């Protein structure tokens, strides 16, 4: 199989920037009759299917603005723009449309830098309603951060619980360029029910010192 | 306008079938190659299959050799993936998108997708939870155990969009949990509700829930 590899996985981009992007297949794409390598690059904006954007490496389709630019040959192939707008925050992948079987670079994905920005957290206790099931979960919101690298962890009485906790992260706001992320502690309630003080605690660049929001029952 | 229009997705149990179409519109249906692509759910692409114009060749990668099979009807315009022995590897939004002439093939004109679910976990309703706290103040909604996706999650029916983050479902014991916040002006809540309205289509589900203080 052609496997296809770009780089890098993600690129931090200030708006009004060049940028470029690599994608290398591991055997040559090129087409010696005609004249022709047979590489194409997708745009998958956030929502959205993948759209065409350049094919035969760097042919550009319909529609496409100019300050997109594909280059290169055999097996190493570049995507440039010219001066990265927010509106080309995307995933964009190379694909090998050259041998069966047809395949997919891993996609390299455009953030947006910002100024740093400490999370606003939220703790709330479980909700009476769910203690009726048995269950108890005790949900953290980090909101409003940047950068995107962020740790938390549960104390249940000044102790550390890494069981029973899910978090999930939102991409970035495409309205501040934030990012969002939610940790949910699950216990039953006969646990819940037996210990006070719930903490979660963040660690993000923007402090030395732990951020933390507790409740005791 | 040239479009494609997947159709089928579903939820099926592991080594069950299942038939997937593509509704062609706007262009000769028949002068085109077809094929279908689908992103898995850490979303990586891959592709799944190509048929010729006339539907004499087809191709598959071989993870899917043997159990899909793709087929066109051009009197139809319509383009079909027969999919058999399913397995949870096969979980994905599956597209078809249409291979350009005059030699740029690729995939283009991509539909919205239809949604594959392969799994042995039956549908489950959500439970649907309030989330107050005992300028702003940051209210949530914790939607939790429902199976399969999709759920719907608005504030206020939509009028409130602005402040609202709504974090992507994971997968915790073969039950998907979903959340979102919303940050509002302490002069806003509570004396307007706020109201979590969600809709699980597969379990028939909807609710309304406001966020009371107490």
């Amino acid at each position: 199989d052609i496997v296809m590899t770009q780089s890098p996985s993600s690129l931090t981009v200030t708006a009004g920037e060049k940028v470029t992007m690599s994608c290398t297949s591991s055997q040559s794409l090129f087409n010696s009759g005609k004249q022709k390598n047979y590489l194409t690059w997708y745009q998958q904006k956030p929502g959205q299917p993948p759209k065409v954007l350049i094919y035969w490496a760097s042919t550009r389709e319909s529609g496409v603005p100019d300050r997109f630019t594909g280059s290169g040959s055999g097996t190493d192939f570049t995507l440039t723009i010219s001066s990265v707008q927010a509106e080309d925050l995307a995933v964009y992948y190379c694909q090998n449309d050259y041998s069966n079987p047809l395949t997919f670079g891993g996609g390299t994905k455009l953030e947006l830098k910002r100024a740093d920005a400490a999370p606003t957290v939220s703790i709330f206790p479980p909700s009476s309603e769910q203690l009726t099931s048995g269950g108890a979960s005790v949900v953290c919101f980090l909101n409003n951060f940047y950068p995107k690298d962020i740790n938390v962890k549960w104390k249940i009485d000044g102790s550390e619980r890494q069981n029973g906790v899910l978090n999930s992260w939102t991409d970035q706001d495409s309205k501040d360029s934030t990012y969002s992320m939610s940790s949910t502690l699950t216990l039953t309630k006969d646990e819940y029910e037996r210990h006070n003080s719930y903490t979660c605690e963040a660690t993000h660049k923007t402090s030395t010192s732990p951020i933390v929001k507790s409740f005791n029952r | 306008e040239v479009q494609l229009v997947e159709s089928g997705g579903d939820l099926v149990k592991p080594g069950g079938s299942l038939k997937l179409s593509c509704a062609a519109s706007g262009f000769s249906f028949s002068s085109y190659g077809m094929s279908w692509v689908r992103q898995t759910p850490d979303k990586r692409l891959e592709w799944v299959a190509t048929i010729s114009n006339g539907g004499g060749y087809t191709y598959y990668p071989d993870s899917v050799k043997g159990r899909f099979t793709i087929s066109r009807d051009n009197a139809k315009n319509t383009l079909y993936l027969q999919m058999s022995s399913l397995k949870s590897e096969d979980s994905a939004m599956y597209y078809c998108a249409r291979r350009e002439r005059y030699d740029e093939n690729g995939f283009a004109y991509w539909g919205q997708g239809t949604l594959v679910t392969v799994s042995a976990a039956k549908t489950t309703a959500p439970s649907v939870y309030p989330l107050a706290p005992v300028s702003s103040v940051t209210l949530g909604c914790l939607v939790k155990g429902y199976f399969p996706e999709p759920v719907t999650l608005t504030w206020n029916s939509g009028s409130l969009s602005s402040g609202v983050h709504t974090f992507p479902a994971v997968l915790q014991s073969d039950l998907y949990t979903l959340s979102s916040s919303v940050t509002v002006t302490s002069s806003t809540w509570p004396s307007q509700s706020i109201t979590c309205n969600v809709a699980h289509p597969a379990s028939s589900t909807k609710v309304d829930k406001k966020i009371e203080p107490r």
